[PDB]
């Protein structure tokens, strides 16, 4: 299915992902099409920020939804 | 009042907080 | 293990703290730190209110977290 990823500069990024992807791997696809580190990388879906080892059917993240790409520094 | 959701990254935040804790954007204009 | 919270004044203070460190602990800790009684400080992580008899790792909140810090009340338990 698709999905969004909107940054706070306002882009939208279109990623094909299924809903058992973790959150890592919608990182993942995230980086490859941005550059970003999954590691500077939050995610924010219905007002959740989206934890690392879950699923996007985790958070019944269906297809079409719209995720928020906020950037972190890297946590050491 | 009530927890509020912020208007660029969604991110529902705690009533006592001005600004969002995700992204830094102030609750209203 | 390190955290930051952002106190009443906008700047940041680091606190070293048990991974499991408890709220109490925690607020000790600021008390110490910033000055702050903990019956008035109201720490506020991922959008909701910390509690008392609760620790970091219910909250998961991990190593370079930031808290935030805001005056209590008016929640308020
Ligand atoms: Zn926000």
């Amino acid at each position: 299915m698709q999905i969004f990823v909107k940054t706070l500069t306002g882009k939208t990024i279109t990623l094909e992902v299924e809903p058992s992807d973790t959150i890592e791997n919608v990182k993942a696809k995230i980086q490859d099409k941005e550059g970003i580190p999954p590691d500077q990388q939050r995610l924010i879906f219905a007002g959740k920020q989206l934890e690392d080892g879950r699923t996007l059917s985790d958070y019944n993240i269906q297809r079409e939804s719209t995720l928020h790409l906020v950037l972190r520094l890297r946590g050491g | 009042g009530a927890p509020w959701n912020c208007d660029s990254c969604t991110f529902l935040n705690h009533p006592a907080l001005n600004r969002c804790e995700q992204c830094e954007m102030p609750r209203y204009t």
